[PDB]
RNA sequence: GGUGAAAUUCUUGGAUUUAUUGAAGACUAACUACUGCGAAAGCAUUUGCCAAGGACGUUUUCAUUAAUCAAGAACGAAAGUUAGGGGAUCGAAGAUGAUCAGAUACCGUCGUAGUCUUAACCAUAAACUAUGCCGACUAGGGAUCGGGUGGUGUUUUUUUAAUGACCCACUCGGCACCUUACGAGAAAUCAAAGUCUUUGGGUUCUGGGGGGAGUAUGGUCGCAAGGCUGAAACUUAAAGGAAUUG
């Protein structure tokens, strides 16, 4: 895949695991 | 089934007086009846007509003209002056690559206290030995240029009613005049005004309006 | 000699306008354009029927008032492609063609001092 | 321009700053020239004119506040009316003043 | 010593209301509780009460201006834009 | 790799230059990247000028042309206007014509 | 209990000796100590007080009359004014534009006075807290806190009642509705989050 | 009206067209170029103001004050965020008309945020010349920009000049281009990417097969979005560059 999409698919994936890992702080 | 044409009146255009001709051209209005009549209804036209065919001849071929017209009386309305412009394929043809384009321009009243602002453009020529090819100026030159050119379109506005402004923008008196204060700075071809359009009148003063007519 | 008019011809694409008028604009006469004279929304602006529609044109000028008549003509502009449209030149011939006089025309095209930004976008209509 | 040649004379001639001093300059006709801030209130600035004309004494109203007018004599605090004693190498005595 | 990283005066209310509604108050009360110059006597002793009222200490006068600042912006345009229109009514 | 040392067109001690509409898709494209036509033709064209000419007051009275500039993107250069194509080296070749 | 600050405005009395004081609302930059001029004939700057005929257009007044002489009426909230928008010297009108945005016409001889008034910016500050509304409204009227009509029992208010928290039919309510009914959104000609540019075009 | 062609849409409300006149916000057309300026981003209407700057000129002054730089800091297209104002235009979103097997798109309509501005943030771009800075040397050519020097040069005539513009020769410092290649390179090409196995002028920075991965983790900055710093396990014999023939 497009190289900058590649960068919109792992921004996404930090975005929620960000999510994700709060639930827990 | 009303073809108003059997119903619109018609109607002579006279020009001012400083020109060749008066006869202007035919309009159409409507019956004079009474209740929203045709003579304050719109009589507050303006025509555009090139000067060449309000002077003749042919050195004056662009230079567009506006005729606001004023007043009326029996099948006859007079016009005064309005603005003038330039036309498109004449600007067009003088705007050429491989030179500076010069423009400038001033607001200024009159004795007759019209108000309207008078423009001004110019190129740069080579000289008649120049080698190299496209012969720009300074922005120095183009900012003293400008300031005298701007210096020399105030004194001729105000200086009496743009009727006699209206007499001195046709032979092109300013153009010559700007050629003069302008060679000691830069060549130059081309000098025109170009444009001046109007923005205010005084009073109507229909005493005034009729000393151009006879 | 002659009772000037003026002509007007807007012709841009996918249709061509073409109106006499009083030399003054106000009071306008005869106008019909090229979307009158055929029915296939695709020829609005082709000769062909930019022909027909300046047949029509001349005939009320002469039917009214007018010997003579300069034009005027005029692209979209503005924004717009600033180029005539296919139905321009031959409006203008079907006209001097039909008896009537013709007068120092110019182009009245509206040409800025480039702004608004146009429109299609950055990448531009693409297909 | 206005102020280097006010900074010519603060820094070769006699002068003084304040309300109260200008008038003893100008009771005594020592005054030759005083100048007026801006935002000095209008009946200082009437009475210091007719002061003024009594001595035969020129006025020039400084374009600018009294803070303004402090940093022109060149101090730290503001002044709203100079009085010039003796002017200095400067010319302004005899200028467009 | 520096006291307090960001609430300045608006740390009186403490941890009420949320940040955001503070932030916005402490702007216009810093804008508010200030001192300003003076146009008449040129100094800076301008200070407020009163939502609108602004008067100064020595000289004793008293301007009308906005409610937590001295001028609004508002207002200065309109001083200019009457200075354009008188100006059109002598020339 | 690298196929132009202007790398698309003209820009070398420049940094910026501000972008103009394709006078045909309207695609933004650098004006000095930006294939440039003048349009000279006259009002009438092959066949209307005797037709002019012959119904006309004023005799042959200007005939004056229209101008103006035009503005392509590449694609829309290469798709009909002035493109073709070159080979490796006449592509360097400058020359109008 | 206003917002925007008073100006009291001395006049001699053209009839008798005697000193007689206006109430003005302050126009933002007027000052003690300042002189206010009031009349057909009298300079546009700021404080004074001119028939609407007599300022050019863009002017900019506030405390104007809706017919000459009802001594103030239109723009005298903190931090509003009126703007001058043309004349029709025949009849002589004077089209402006009102805080609303409205623009109605009225008379060249209403008078306003040139400025905008003081105090403007007030209703950018949060209440922040209960108790800055109560001394609000403790100096304006008896209309905090208002109690939700659906908290209450239906005796109450066409609002109330249900086993749940709920309006129950549309809150919007007809010009026509009778009093007791009108509760809600009275004749909305719409409704829900204005979103896009408003400014009347 | 719009299109390849159509349709959604606009039309007794006189649509589109024309005419006189006004409002608002934006942009600066043509002149505009292998032309200018700034550290870069960037910068094109006029005029006034405000401070700034290189090049040149120089028989002026100081006299090693410098070169380059971890940390640190100033600026930093666009989009984006906060609070006002602005909101003409174009228009992420969304809704539509069409096309398509489908068509969440390309084309057409509407149009939210945005686009503009003030006050604050954000600090990223193929932010490009994909090419550090200071110094030296090494090769031919004609253009142009700025400054300067040379003239019994041309043109402006007033009465001969003075000027201004132009011409010719030179010399600094510019943006570039042309031909060569002694030379260099894997080549494409390159007066630097040259003066390197005949390997050393000063100095800063980064890279060490491909994925994993600019991911995890910690730190720190940010309102957010995200920025900077930044691994490993495991996997894999290729990935890659330039050129040649198909
Ligand atoms: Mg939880
Ligand atoms: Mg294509
Ligand atoms: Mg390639
Ligand atoms: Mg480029
Ligand atoms: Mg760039
Ligand atoms: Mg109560
Ligand atoms: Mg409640
Ligand atoms: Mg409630
Ligand atoms: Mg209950
Ligand atoms: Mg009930
Ligand atoms: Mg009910
Ligand atoms: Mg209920
Ligand atoms: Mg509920
Ligand atoms: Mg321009
Ligand atoms: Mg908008
Ligand atoms: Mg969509
Ligand atoms: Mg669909
Ligand atoms: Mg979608
Ligand atoms: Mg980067
Ligand atoms: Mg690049
Ligand atoms: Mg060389
Ligand atoms: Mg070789
Ligand atoms: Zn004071
Ligand atoms: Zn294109």
């Amino acid at each position: 895949m497009r190289a900058k999409w590649r960068k919109k698919r792992t921004r996404r994936l930090k975005r929620k695991r960000r999510k994700v890992r709060a639930r827990s702080k | 089934v009303v073809d108003p044409f059997t119903r619109k009146e018609w109607f002579d255009i006279k020009a001012p007086s400083t020109f060749e001709n008066r006869n202007v051209g035919k309009t159409l209005v409507n019956k004079s009846t009474g209740l929203k009549s045709a003579s304050d209804a719109l009589k507050g036209r303006v025509v555009e007509v090139c000067l060449a065919d309000l002077q003749g001849s042919e050195d004056h071929s662009f230079r567009k003209i506006k005729l606001r017209v004023d007043e009326v009386q029996g099948k006859n309305l007079l016009t005064n002056f309005h603005g003038m412009d330039f036309t498109t394929d004449k600007l067009r043809s003088m705007v050429r690559k491989w030179q500076t384009l010069i423009e400038a321009n001033v607001t200024v009243k009159t004795s007759d206290d019209y108000v309207l602002r008078i423009f001004a453009i110019a190129f740069t020529r080579k000289q008649a030995n120049q080698v190299k090819r496209h012969s720009y100026a300074q922005s120095s030159h183009i900012r003293a240029i400008r300031k005298v050119i701007s210096e020399i379109l105030t004194k001729e506005v105000q200086g009496s009613t743009l009727a006699q402004l209206t007499s001195k923008l046709i032979p092109e008196v300013i153009n010559k005049e700007i050629e003069n204060a302008t060679k000691d700075i830069f060549p130059l071809q081309n000098i025109h005004v170009r444009k001046v359009k109007l923005l205010k009148q005084p009073k109507f003063d229909v005493g005034a309006l009729m000393a151009l007519h006879g | 000699s002659q009772v000037f008019g003026v002509a007007r011809i807007y012709a841009s694409f996918n249709d061509t306008f073409v109106h006499v008028t009083d030399l003054s604009g106000k009071e306008t006469i005869a106008r019909v354009t090229g979307g009158m004279k055929v029915k296939a929304d695709r020829d609005e602006s082709s000769p062909y029927a930019a022909m027909l529609a300046a047949q029509d044109v001349a005939a009320k000028c002469k039917e009214v008032g007018i010997t003579a008549v300069h034009v005027k003509i005029r692209a979209t502009g503005g924004t717009r492609t600033k180029t005539p449209g296919p139905g321009g030149q031959a409006a203008l011939r079907a006209l001097a063609r039909s008896g009537l006089r013709i007068g120092r025309i110019e182009d009245v095209t509206p040409v800025p001092s480039d702004s608004t930004r146009k429109k299609g976008g950055r990448r531009g209509r693409r297909l | 321009s206005i102020n280097q040649k006010l900074a010519l004379v603060i820094k070769s001639g006699k002068y003084t700053l304040g309300y109260k001093s200008t008038v003893k300059s100008l009771r005594q006709g020592k005054s030759k020239l005083i100048i007026i801030a801006a935002n000095t209130p209008v009946l200082r600035k009437s009475e210091l004119e007719y002061y003024a004309m009594l001595s035969k004494t020129k006025v020039y109203y400084f374009q600018g506040g009294n803070n303004e007018l402090g940093t022109a004599v060149g101090k730290l605090f503001r002044v709203g009316v100079v009085s010039i004693l003796e002017a200095g190498d400067s010319d302004i005595l005899t200028t467009l003043a | 010593a520096k006291r307090t990283k960001k609430v300045g005066i608006t740390g009186k209310y403490g941890v009420r209301y949320g940040s955001s509604l503070r932030r916005q108050v402490k702007k216009l009360e810093i804008q508010q509780h200030a001192r300003y110059d003076c146009s008449f006597c040129g100094k800076k002793t301008v200070k407020r009460g009163a939502a609108g009222i602004w008067t100064c200490s020595c000289c004793k006068k008293t301007v009308a201006g906005g409610a937590y600042t001295v001028s609004t912006a508002a207002a200065a345009t309109v001083r200019s834009t009457i200075r354009r229109l008188r100006e059109m009514v002598e020339a | 790799p690298k196929k132009r040392a202007s790398n698309g067109r003209n820009k070398k001690g420049r940094g910026h230059v501000k972008p103009v509409r394709c006078v045909n898709c309207s695609k933004s494209i650098p004006k000095d990247k930006a294939i440039k036509r003048m349009a000279i033709r006259n009002i009438v064209e092959a066949a209307a000028v005797r037709d002019l000419s012959e119904a006309s007051v004023y005799p042959e009275y200007a005939l004056p042309k229209t101008y103006n500039k035009l503005h392509y993107c590449v694609s829309c250069a290469i798709h009909a206007r002035i493109v073709r194509v070159r080979s490796r080296e006449d592509r360097k070749n400058r020359a109008p014509p | 209990g206003r917002g925007a600050p008073l100006a009291k405005v001395v006049f001699r009395d053209p009839y008798k000796y005697r000193l007689r004081e206006e109430i003005f609302i302050a126009n933002e930059g007027v000052h003690t100590g300042q002189f206010i001029y009031a009349g057909k004939k009298a300079s546009l700057n700021v404080g004074n007080v001119l028939p609407l005929g007599s300022v050019p257009e863009g002017t900019i007044v506030s405390n104007v009359e809706e017919k000459p002489g009802d001594r103030g009426a239109l723009a005298r909230a903190s931090g509003n004014y009126v703007i001058i928008i043309g004349h029709n010297p025949d009849e002589n009108k004077t089209r402006v534009r009102l805080p609303s945005g409205a623009k109605k016409v009225i008379s060249s001889d209403a008078r306003g006075v040139i400025g905008v008034i003081a105090g403007g910016g007030r209703v950018d500050k949060p209440l922040l807290k209960a108790g800055r509304a109560f001394h609000k409204y403790r100096l304006k009227r008896n209309s905090w806190p208002k109690t939700r009509g659906v908290a209450m029992n239906p005796v109450d208010h066409p609002h109330g009642g249900g086993n749940h928290q709920h309006i129950g039919k549309a809150s919007t309510i007809s010009r026509g509705a009778v009093s007791g009914q009108k509760a809600g959104l009275i004749a909305a000609r719409r409704t829900g989050l204005l979103r896009g540019s408003q400014k009347t075009q």
